[PDB]
RNA sequence: CGAUGUCGGCUCGUCGCAUCCUGGGGCUGAAGAAGGUCCCAAGGGUUGGGCUGUUCGCCCAUUAAAGCGGCACGCGAGCUGGGUUCAGAACGUCGUGAGACAGUUCGGUCUCUAUCCGCCACGGGCGCAGGAGGCUUGAGGGGGGCUCUUCCUAGUACGAGAGGACCGGAAGGGACGCACCUCUGGUUUCCCAGCUGUCCCUCCAGGGGCAUAAGCUGGGUAGCCAUGUGCGGAAGGGAUAACCGCUGAAAGCAUCUAAGCGGGAAGCCCGCCCCAAGAUGAGGCCUCCCACGGCAGCCGGUAAGGACCCGGGAAGACCACCCGGUGGAUGGGCCGGGGGUGUAAGCGCCGCGAGGCGUUGAGCCGACCGGUCCCAAUCGUCCGAGGUCU
RNA sequence: GAAUGCCGGCAUGAGUAACGAUAAAGAGGGUGAGAAUCCCUCUCGCCGUAAGCCCAAGGGUUCCUACGCAAUGGUCGUCAG
RNA sequence: CGUGAGGGAAAGGUGAAAAGAACCCCGGGAGGGGAGUGAAAUAGAGCCUGAAACCGUGGGCUUACAAGCAGUCACGGCCCC
């Protein structure tokens, strides 16, 4: 190869447009049926240690 | 222009007049007609066929209304056969007889992101004699200042397969109505379990 | 293409992947419950179930088979005498994976617990 | 649906049950229907089966023999309608399923490596006692 | 699967022992000869005072291949060597005898003399 | 000249036509067959090898043919680096000499990261005046387009004879393309077995690690594959090219033409296959929801639906797509079958022993075809119409 | 306003290449505001004419212990030259 | 920096006075929010003034059928005085 290089500085506009896909999507959360805390679905509740309506974990 | 929906079940060979003949087995029927397309109504002639029974619990309301209008049970797949208008309200493998030639359409196996050698049978490069990290590369893609661009349709690497392919003039070797089975000689696109369409061939 | 191929690679060559599964099995069978990454934990289930199932058969042959992976006679003694009998009427499913809510800090890795079923 | 059973079902019309059981290492005589001019005839191919390739209806086997100074191998579909009959002429005991290695052996070495399978020979003789 | 550079045993008594294919005579660009196909070859080894000698450019028909040949009945056949019989432009054998078995495909391709002279047709 | 890397090859093409072949013609010193010469024609095709850095060319074996040119003598941020064209060395030659020639000879550093356009693939957004779930029309694109042999017609027409047809009809090939994995043939990183050395568990027996990122060896399922299998080029219709006519004046004859009408190419349009309504000219059909509160606009809770999350998938870089989520067979286990391996361990018997025999086609056993709620897809959340104007 | 000017500051490339041998990891326990990365235990792998031990150069407190984690450490750090 | 001869930087400013922010609050700390000092605290020690490039938050106008040395001339729309 022969060391490709940018021909022009990227403008503020074009730089920021490339980033139009970069915003984070918020974590998806549901209430824990036991202790009402918000937590990711399909995970063991970190607040009370319940899953599937029973205690799984010391928390 | 008869046609039917089916699933590709697998391959074997049978023996016919002391010849081994390779076959693809297809489970084709039975297909209920759930809508007819007419010139006055739709501007063309075709029959919408249904196939594989579906759990009603998985069928939403607009689709359900569509089925009900036909007086038809919920089905997994809807597909049209162009220029076909069966007399019955149900299409089966019986529309085909052994010796007939058929066209088969399916979704080809997906190779995902494919190289220039797998996709287009490019020759790649040498594997010795100094060849430097280009063993599977396309080589040149152009000229120089004239035209200073690359042609549309240039053969390059990219996704290959999982696309509609039709194989034509396949011989119907056997049909086994009690099992809704079609035997077609040779190879049919896609994986076992794949959805296919079998149509009367357009070659004479 | 990976068409109909079974088994994870876990970015380990053949003998490391093997040693990984053996080691996790030892740890699972010892403590009855461990925390690992979700993909490792999913893969552990089948490997350990087979060993437990073999312990249920109980014969000399099974013991030597199991020993090939577990190596620890006392552990295998525990497998055969204590663990296997609680599964005598249970046909498969000797292990269970449940996903943990919080990721590992250093590398963001999602974790799971793997445990022997009651 | 059960795709395997459908295939087994299509295959069922062509499956054969009249051919004798044999293993790699056995010596076998295959009476094979053949077309020439202007007629068809039966031609015997006798040799060591060096391979049995199993896929149910689609299993095939390979028989090797020396013909006028030249090694010949034939591959037969185990369920071919062109096989009139198969005769077991000798039971050999191999210690592996594929006998490719005998391609490189003298006749003397082969005779050493595949000695008569006395267990299965006796079995043949115990049967073949007809009522 | 015979191609240019391939050596073949000669299964006749012309005096040639080994020949090297230099062309498969099957159209403008056939890649491979199989049984029943004709080749042009150079004679690479020959016994003294034979009908053909080393250096001669001859024609031959392939009668045996190490690559198995498939038949419509679903069977296949394969030999231990690649062998040819040297012929003239009438597809007639230039020798009086042919050695070893030959493939039955020869018959259908019109090499009757050779097929009948053979000790076995498989 | 604050650099536009120069031969040849390889790879990848694409274009021109002054056409090498295949298709269509006229003339012939065209009997036939085969040619010659010119006209139309660029759709497709245009082999492998020896020599030499070679381009070219000569030669060998074929072929329907082995076309010629353009694209920075196409293509080194694609590869090579044999030629040539830095430094070494030598020969011939020239020069008193240092050195010189392109004359020859051997050798001699070819730069991981692509910003923009372009190109191949794939998404995200918004639009297509209500919001939705499906099924579609095809404007417009792309792909493909080759060709040979034998046989019948008929050893006929033609010809003294050698030789040998048109037209029409069969069959079989080569190369190329798309798909496929039943067969044939590969691979199959741990599916099975055998083996050496060493260390270890536990002394024997039986095993484990390591010898590669498989220690070596013999095998090998699914998958992915070609060497293997199916299928394709068309047919057919339309309009034409050169060319051949019909009728026919101007010009009492003649003239394919000035009016009008036939015939006529592998070429052009369609037909086949694939994409395709961002076709903003945003198309069509079937079905679903509804006239909801407060203030062509705003906030709010909904509907039909959708997304999120999870189990996955011959789908796949992520994304997308497709299936499934306890109303459940989606993956994992387990069970049956297939499949591979090829007769486990233990015990008994024969042998001084290495071993052998029996139990035993045993044991082990990925993916393939199924069964089974044993394990896991718990529980949920958030979006989302109220339909502008003539 | 330009001198491939000088000094300094800050952009672009870009959340991109890379994070320095493919000897390799896994779990449990502890500590702590915080742990893939620190300590302990078990399992696994790698070196073993060394990747172990001793001496001479050279380096110059890097040694030991306690207390620390802003920076240094290619990540992290409760650890550490 | 260089074996060495030798080369050779950058770096000034709270306020009149330290009155240099007790104490409380979140935080492991850093940092901040109150209280408090001061004529002044965007004079708070990373301290006079505090330009420009460059980065961000909020608002007005505007933008997803469009061809561009980015401006200019005209008209119309919307917002503001
Ligand atoms: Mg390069
Ligand atoms: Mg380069
Ligand atoms: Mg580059
Ligand atoms: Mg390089
Ligand atoms: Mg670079
Ligand atoms: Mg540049
Ligand atoms: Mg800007
Ligand atoms: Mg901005
Ligand atoms: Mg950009
Ligand atoms: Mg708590
Ligand atoms: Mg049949
Ligand atoms: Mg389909
Ligand atoms: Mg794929
Ligand atoms: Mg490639
Ligand atoms: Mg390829
Ligand atoms: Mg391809
Ligand atoms: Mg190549
Ligand atoms: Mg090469
Ligand atoms: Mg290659
Ligand atoms: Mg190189
Ligand atoms: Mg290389
Ligand atoms: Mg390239
Ligand atoms: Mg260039
Ligand atoms: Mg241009
Ligand atoms: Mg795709
Ligand atoms: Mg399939
Ligand atoms: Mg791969
Ligand atoms: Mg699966
Ligand atoms: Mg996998
Ligand atoms: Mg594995
Ligand atoms: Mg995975
Ligand atoms: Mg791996
Ligand atoms: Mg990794
Ligand atoms: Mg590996
Ligand atoms: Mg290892
Ligand atoms: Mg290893
Ligand atoms: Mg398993
Ligand atoms: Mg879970
Ligand atoms: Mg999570
Ligand atoms: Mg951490
Ligand atoms: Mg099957
Ligand atoms: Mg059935
Ligand atoms: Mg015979
Ligand atoms: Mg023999
Ligand atoms: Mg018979
Ligand atoms: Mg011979
Ligand atoms: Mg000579
Ligand atoms: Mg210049
Ligand atoms: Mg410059
Ligand atoms: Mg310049
Ligand atoms: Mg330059
Ligand atoms: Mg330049
Ligand atoms: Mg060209
Ligand atoms: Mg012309
Ligand atoms: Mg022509
Ligand atoms: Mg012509
Ligand atoms: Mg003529
Ligand atoms: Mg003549
Ligand atoms: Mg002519
Ligand atoms: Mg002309
Ligand atoms: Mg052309
Ligand atoms: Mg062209
Ligand atoms: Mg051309
Ligand atoms: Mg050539
Ligand atoms: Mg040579
Ligand atoms: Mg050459
Ligand atoms: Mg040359
Ligand atoms: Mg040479
Ligand atoms: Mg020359
Ligand atoms: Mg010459
Ligand atoms: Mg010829
Ligand atoms: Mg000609
Ligand atoms: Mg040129
Ligand atoms: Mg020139
Ligand atoms: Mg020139
Ligand atoms: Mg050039
Ligand atoms: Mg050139
Ligand atoms: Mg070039
Ligand atoms: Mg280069
Ligand atoms: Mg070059
Ligand atoms: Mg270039
Ligand atoms: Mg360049
Ligand atoms: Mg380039
Ligand atoms: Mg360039
Ligand atoms: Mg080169
Ligand atoms: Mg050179
Ligand atoms: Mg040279
Ligand atoms: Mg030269
Ligand atoms: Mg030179
Ligand atoms: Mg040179
Ligand atoms: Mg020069
Ligand atoms: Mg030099
Ligand atoms: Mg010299
Ligand atoms: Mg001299
Ligand atoms: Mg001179
Ligand atoms: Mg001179
Ligand atoms: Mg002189
Ligand atoms: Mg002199
Ligand atoms: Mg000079
Ligand atoms: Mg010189
Ligand atoms: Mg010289
Ligand atoms: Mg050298
Ligand atoms: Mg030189
Ligand atoms: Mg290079
Ligand atoms: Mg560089
Ligand atoms: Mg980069
Ligand atoms: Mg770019
Ligand atoms: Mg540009
Ligand atoms: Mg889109
Ligand atoms: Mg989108
Ligand atoms: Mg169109
Ligand atoms: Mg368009
Ligand atoms: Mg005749
Ligand atoms: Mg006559
Ligand atoms: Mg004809
Ligand atoms: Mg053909
Ligand atoms: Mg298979
Ligand atoms: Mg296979
Ligand atoms: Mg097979
Ligand atoms: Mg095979
Ligand atoms: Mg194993
Ligand atoms: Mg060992
Ligand atoms: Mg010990
Ligand atoms: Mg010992
Ligand atoms: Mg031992
Ligand atoms: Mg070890
Ligand atoms: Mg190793
Ligand atoms: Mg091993
Ligand atoms: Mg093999
Ligand atoms: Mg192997
Ligand atoms: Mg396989
Ligand atoms: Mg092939
Ligand atoms: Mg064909
Ligand atoms: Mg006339
Ligand atoms: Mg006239
Ligand atoms: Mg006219
Ligand atoms: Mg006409
Ligand atoms: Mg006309
Ligand atoms: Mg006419
Ligand atoms: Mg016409
Ligand atoms: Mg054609
Ligand atoms: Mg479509
Ligand atoms: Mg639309
Ligand atoms: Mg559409
Ligand atoms: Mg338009
Ligand atoms: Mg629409
Ligand atoms: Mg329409
Ligand atoms: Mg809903
Ligand atoms: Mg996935
Ligand atoms: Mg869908
Ligand atoms: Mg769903
Ligand atoms: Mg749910
Ligand atoms: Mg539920
Ligand atoms: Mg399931
Ligand atoms: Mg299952
Ligand atoms: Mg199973
Ligand atoms: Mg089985
Ligand atoms: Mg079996
Ligand atoms: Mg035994
Ligand atoms: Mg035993
Ligand atoms: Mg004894
Ligand atoms: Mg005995
Ligand atoms: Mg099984
Ligand atoms: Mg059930
Ligand atoms: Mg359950
Ligand atoms: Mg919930
Ligand atoms: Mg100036
Ligand atoms: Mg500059
Ligand atoms: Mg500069
Ligand atoms: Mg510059
Ligand atoms: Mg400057
Ligand atoms: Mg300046
Ligand atoms: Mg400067
Ligand atoms: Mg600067
Ligand atoms: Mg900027
Ligand atoms: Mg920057
Ligand atoms: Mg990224
Ligand atoms: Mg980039
Ligand atoms: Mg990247
Ligand atoms: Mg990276
Ligand atoms: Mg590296
Ligand atoms: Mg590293
Ligand atoms: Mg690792
Ligand atoms: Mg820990
Ligand atoms: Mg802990
Ligand atoms: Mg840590
Ligand atoms: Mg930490
Ligand atoms: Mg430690
Ligand atoms: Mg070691
Ligand atoms: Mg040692
Ligand atoms: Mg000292
Ligand atoms: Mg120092
Ligand atoms: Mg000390
Ligand atoms: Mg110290
Ligand atoms: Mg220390
Ligand atoms: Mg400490
Ligand atoms: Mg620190
Ligand atoms: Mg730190
Ligand atoms: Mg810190
Ligand atoms: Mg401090
Ligand atoms: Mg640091
Ligand atoms: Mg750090
Ligand atoms: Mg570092
Ligand atoms: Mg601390
Ligand atoms: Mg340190
Ligand atoms: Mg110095
Ligand atoms: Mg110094
Ligand atoms: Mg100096
Ligand atoms: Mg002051
Ligand atoms: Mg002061
Ligand atoms: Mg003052
Ligand atoms: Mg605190
Ligand atoms: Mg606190
Ligand atoms: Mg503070
Ligand atoms: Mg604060
Ligand atoms: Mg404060
Ligand atoms: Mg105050
Ligand atoms: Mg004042
Ligand atoms: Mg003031
Ligand atoms: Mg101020
Ligand atoms: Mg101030
Ligand atoms: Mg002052
Ligand atoms: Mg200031
Ligand atoms: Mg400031
Ligand atoms: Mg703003
Ligand atoms: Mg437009
Ligand atoms: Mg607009
Ligand atoms: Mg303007
Ligand atoms: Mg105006
Ligand atoms: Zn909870």
């Amino acid at each position: 190869a022969k060391h490709p290089v940018p021909k022009k500085k990227t403008s503020k506009a074009r730089r920021d447009a490339r980033r139009s896909h970069h915003a984070l999507t918020p974590p998806t959360l549901v209430p824990c049926p036991e202790c009402k805390a918000m937590k990711p679905p399909h995970t063991v509740c970190p607040e009370c240690g319940y899953y599937a309506g029973r205690k799984v974990l010391e928390v | 222009m008869k046609g039917i929906l089916g699933v590709k079940v697998g391959m074997t060979r049978i023996f016919r007049d002391d010849r081994a003949v390779p076959v693809t087995v297809i489970l084709a029927g039975p297909c209920p007609v759930v809508q007819r397309r007419t010139p006055e109504k739709d501007g063309y002639t075709a029959v919408q066929l249904g196939f594989l029974p579906q759990n009603p619990k998985r069928v939403n309301r607009p689709l359900k209304g569509h089925f009900a209008k036909a007086g038809v049970e919920p089905v997994r797949i809807l597909r049209e056969i162009r220029d076909f208008n069966p007399e019955g309200d149900t299409v089966t493998v019986e529309i085909f007889k052994p010796g007939e030639r058929v066209d088969v359409t399916g979704t080809s196996k997906g190779r995902g992101f494919a190289g220039v050698m797998k996709r287009w049978n490019f020759a790649g490069g040498p594997d010795s004699h100094g060849a430097h990290k280009i063993h599977r590369h396309p080589g040149s893609i152009g000229n120089r200042k004239t035209p200073g661009r690359v042609y549309k349709g240039k053969k390059m690497a990219g996704h290959y397969g999982a696309e509609r392919v039709t194989v034509m003039n396949l011989e119907v070797v056997d049909v086994i109505p009690e099992e809704n089975l079609l035997l077609v000689k040779g190879a049919v696109p896609g994986p076992n379990g794949g959805l296919v369409i079998v149509r009367e061939t357009k070659k004479a | 293409m990976r068409h109909l191929k079974s088994g994870r690679k876990l970015n380990r060559h053949s003998s490391h992947r093997l040693a990984l599964y053996r080691n996790q099995a030892k740890s699972l069978l010892t403590h009855g419950r461990i925390t690992t990454t979700v993909p490792k934990a999913k893969e552990l289930r089948g490997f350990v179930d087979h060993l437990i199932h073999l312990a249920k058969r109980g014969d000399l042959h099974a013991r030597r088979l199991v020993l090939r992976d577990l190596q620890d006679v006392k552990l295998v003694r525990k497998l055969f005498d204590e663990i296997a009998p609680r599964y005598r009427d249970r046909q498969g499913g000797y292990t269970r994976v449940l996903k943990l809510a919080e990721r590992r800090r250093g590398d963001g890795a999602p974790l799971a617990l793997v445990e022997l079923v009651e | 649906m059960n795709r395997g059973a459908l295939i087994k079902l299509v295959e069922s019309r062509y499956v054969r049950t009249d051919l004798p059981e044999f293993r790699p290492g056995d010596t076998v005589r295959v009476s094979y229907k053949v077309k020439e001019g202007n007629r068809t005839r039966i031609q015997d191919f006798e040799g060591i089966v060096i391979r049995i390739r199993r896929n149910g209806f689609n299993t095939t086997f390979t028989v090797r023999k020396v013909s006028y100074g030249v090694g010949v191998e034939r591959i037969f579909p185990l369920h071919s309608p062109l096989i009139q009959k198969i005769d077991i002429v000798q039971r050999g005991r191999a210690r592996r399923a594929k006998l490719y290695f005998i391609r490189n052996l003298s006749d003397r070495e082969i005779r050493r490596k595949l000695r008569a399978d006395r267990k299965r020979i006796d079995q043949d003789r115990a049967a073949e006692r007809a009522a | 699967m015979i191609q240019p550079q391939t050596y073949l045993e000669v299964a006749d008594n012309t005096g040639a022992r080994k020949i090297m294919c230099i062309r498969v005579l099957k159209g403008s660009n056939a890649k491979y000869a199989t049984v029943g196909d004709v080749i042009v070859a150079s004679v690479k080894e020959a016994i003294p005072r034979g009908a053909v000698k080393e250096g001669d450019v001859v024609k031959a028909v392939v009668v045996r291949t190490k690559k198995e040949i498939k038949r419509p009945d679903g069977s296949a056949i394969r030999f231990d060597d690649n062998a040819a019989v040297i012929i003239n432009n009438q597809l007639e054998p230039r020798g009086t005898r042919v050695f070893g078995p030959v493939a039955r495909e020869l018959r259908e391709k019109g090499f009757m003399k050779i097929v009948s002279l053979a000790p076995e047709v498989l």
